[PDB]
């Protein structure tokens, strides 16, 4: 709200459409002031001064020019319309994929990891407010592809192995939340001889003290 | 020799100073003079610094009002050497919730000409 | 517009004024196209917050990126592949060419930053701060992204790196041996050249006049009969220019759509791993790498393709 209230250029994308259409119409009207080789741009001047054999020649010149001016206008409107249509098609897609759902498409619904979006109406257009999750305050950790325990190679089920310099933990990938490495948050595959960079650490079995 | 003449300006709501670009020519043929690949730029001070592009001139050269008009090679952004290693990982300990705006045209004024 | 139609003839220039704003409209239309061309490039390549660099020591667990990374021994600082791509792909009548805002060096620099970001930090630099991760671990993440367990990557790391390195080498060999490979970019160059040459050749047209040469008319005839002959050349030359501009606007729209698609692929294939089928190559998408090319972009898509299937008996439940 504060940004829009303090930035005159914020809505240039919509203003340009208004301006381009206004400049096309004003250009078209101004062409009515053109002689196109005729004695006068004013059709009534021709009709009031000359009789039919010489007026028709002067009128033909105005018709030729005015027809050409209108054909130019319409062609430009068709090209401009096609561009607007594509913009509308994109807006409709964003409404479906950003507003009516959560998108995994990168940078389709704002910068960062998309959470949700809200539409707002605007003159001849739509404004989307994209809400994203942006990671912050990162820290450096030592990592490993796998943990070696009892001759078995262990991999994270849902996260990544990290060391704080002395102790190994497993954490979810996008948010630091270290947990003790156990049989419940890892899985086993093969022996420790194959994986490059495997490290030695204890893997805790929660049932061990129970039985 | 012939070509376009372009006037570079800040808004008149900021300054009445301008610079002139003589497109496609040498500075020696024109009659703060800088020869760009876009042509001869007169009225702007060339500097060896780099900034984000303000008013584009061409071929990597941009101009801005800094008071006087200056010309410079545009910066593409700040450098960042990522601390890569075969056993180092960076993990976020926090996050921010961000809201950004996207504006799209949907329709034109519906005109008709008789 | 004026120079094309009239050259330096004041007599023609004065006649051209009776037609109103047509020349202003045409100049405006071509200016709009030129601006869009710089916008197109920026939308595709300038998708990075910072200029990232790879580490001095290229140890990525067996994965070799030397063919896509910049070769510092060359002044252009292009990769081996980019250097190959670049090798493979009027004025006197008021027709001019304006330089791009971004130079080829600048485009290569953007491409390098995108590659460096991907190699050192995966998809994180496209969402926030660039977060480092070992490349093999990044690849393990991408295996999970296609429904393959991470131990499959780690247990076959040597094989996978070898298959990758060979596949990249084939790209270089393929381009080096296929003249038609870059037709999509060459066609754009050709179509634009054929439009400009056609426009210039129309200056040789009489359009019903005694001569195509405006000076011949002015030197031989006096004002009452010259104006008729000049009007014929103006009518034809104006029509020729209007045809040119209309075609450029239509062609520009097609290029814009292509640029829009390229920008989407940069975001969804390079700055992330896509689940969209056949959007980032054939097979299950792992990752992609951009390379710059004359007036375009080349994407190298890396995919996982299942092999050596066997028949088993199955059941819905036990
Ligand atoms: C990570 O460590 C490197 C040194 O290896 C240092 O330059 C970088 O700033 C550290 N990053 C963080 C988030 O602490
Ligand atoms: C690592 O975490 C453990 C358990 O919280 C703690 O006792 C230890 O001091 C930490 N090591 C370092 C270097 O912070
Ligand atoms: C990581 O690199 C160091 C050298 O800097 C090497 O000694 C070590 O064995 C490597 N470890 C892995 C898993 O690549
Ligand atoms: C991990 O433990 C095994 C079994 O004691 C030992 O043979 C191996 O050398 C250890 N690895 C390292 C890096 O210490
Ligand atoms: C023009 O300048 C005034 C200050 O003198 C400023 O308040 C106003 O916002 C400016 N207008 C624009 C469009 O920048
Ligand atoms: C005109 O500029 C070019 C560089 O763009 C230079 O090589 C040439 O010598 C200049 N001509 C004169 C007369 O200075
Ligand atoms: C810019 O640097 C060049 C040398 O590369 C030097 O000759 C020139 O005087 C410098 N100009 C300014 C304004 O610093
Ligand atoms: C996360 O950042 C916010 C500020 O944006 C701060 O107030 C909060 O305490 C931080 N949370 C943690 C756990 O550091
Ligand atoms: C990467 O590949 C190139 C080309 O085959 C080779 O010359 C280079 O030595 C390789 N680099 C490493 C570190 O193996
Ligand atoms: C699967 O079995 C069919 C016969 O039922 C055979 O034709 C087919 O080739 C076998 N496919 C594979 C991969 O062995």
């Amino acid at each position: 709200q504060d940004s829009l209230s303090s930035t005159p250029s914020a809505l240039g994308k919509l203003q340009d459409v208004v301006n381009q259409n206004a400049q096309a119409l004003n250009t078209l009207v101004k062409q009515l002031s053109s002689n196109f080789g005729a004695i006068s741009s004013v059709l009534n001047d021709i009709l009031s001064r000359l009789c039919p054999p010489e007026a028709e020649v002067q009128i033909d010149r105005l018709i030729t020019g005015r027809l050409q001016s209108l054909q130019t206008y319409v062609t430009q409107q068709l090209i401009r319309a096609a561009e607007i249509r594509a913009s509308a098609n994109l807006a409709a897609t964003k409404m479906s994929e950003c507003v009516l759902g959560q998108s995994k498409r990168v940078d389709f619904c704002g910068k960062g990891y998309h959470l949700m979006s809200f539409p707002q109406s605007a003159p001849h257009g739509v404004v989307f407010l994209h809400v994203t999750y942006v990671p912050a305050h990162e820290k450096n950790f030592t990592t490993a592809p796998a943990i070696c325990h009892d001759g078995k190679a262990h991999f994270p089920r849902e996260g990544v192995f990290v060391s704080n310099g002395t102790h190994w933990f497993v954490t979810q990938r996008n948010f630091y939340e270290p947990q003790i490495i156990t049989t419940d948050n890892t899985f086993v595959s093969g022996n420790c001889d194959v994986v490059i960079g495997i490290v030695n650490n204890t893997v805790y079995d929660p049932l061990q003290p129970e039985l | 020799s012939f070509g376009g003449v372009s006037v570079i300006t800040p808004g008149t709501n900021t300054s009445n100073q301008v610079a002139v670009l003589y497109q496609g020519v040498n500075c020696t043929e024109v009659p703060n003079v800088f020869q760009t690949r876009a042509g001869c730029l007169i009225g702007a001070e060339h500097v060896n610094n780099s900034y984000e592009c303000d008013i584009p001139i061409g071929a990597g050269i941009c101009a801005s009002y800094q008071q006087s008009i200056i010309a410079y090679t545009m910066s593409l952004g700040a450098e960042n050497s990522v601390a890569y290693s075969n056993n180092s990982i960076a993990i976020p300990t926090n996050f921010t919730i961000s809201v950004t705006t996207e504006i799209l045209p949907v329709s034109m004024t519906k005109t008709s000409v008789d | 517009c004026t120079m094309y139609i009239c050259g330096d003839s004041t007599e023609c220039s004065n006649l051209l004024l009776q037609y109103g704003s047509f020349c202003t409209q045409l100049n405006r239309a071509l200016t709009g196209i030129a601006v869009e061309q710089d916008k197109n490039t920026q939308e595709v390549f300038a998708q990075v917050k910072q200029i990232y660099k790879t580490p001095p020591i290229k140890d990525f667990g067996g994965f070799n990126f030397s063919q896509i990374l910049p070769d510092p021994s060359k002044p252009s600082k292009r990769s081996p592949i980019e250097d190959l791509l670049f090798n493979k792909v009027q004025k006197f009548n008021g027709l001019t060419v304006l330089p791009p805002l971004l130079t080829d060096e600048m485009i290569a620099q953007y491409t390098s930053a995108l590659l460096a970001g991907t190699i050192t930090s995966g998809w994180t630099f496209g969402a926030g701060p660039a977060l480092q991760i070992p490349f093999p671990m990044q690849m393990a993440y991408r295996f999970n992204g296609i429904g393959v367990t991470q131990n499959v990557l780690y247990e076959n790391q040597k094989l996978i790196a070898n298959q990758f390195n060979s596949a990249i080498g084939k790209i270089q060999d393929s381009l080096s041996s296929t003249p038609s490979a870059l037709g999509k970019l060459q066609d754009v160059v050709n179509q634009n050249a054929q439009a400009l040459n056609t426009l210039v050749k129309q200056l040789s047209s009489n359009f019903g006049a005694i001569s195509s040469v405006l000076n011949d008319i002015l030197s031989r005839l006096c004002p009452p009969e010259a104006e008729v002959q000049i009007d014929r050349l103006i009518t034809g030359r104006l029509q020729s220019l209007q045809t040119y501009v209309t075609q450029q606007l239509i062609r520009a729209a097609e290029i814009r759509a292509s640029a829009n698609l390229a920008a989407t692929k940069m975001s969804e294939c390079v700055l992330g791993q896509s689940k969209r089928v056949d959007f980032c190559g054939k097979g299950y998408h792992l990752m992609s790498f951009p390379q710059s090319a004359p007036h375009g972009v080349v994407f190298l898509h890396v995919t996982y393709v299942p092999a050596h299937e066997k028949n088993f008996t199955t059941a819905p439940a036990i």
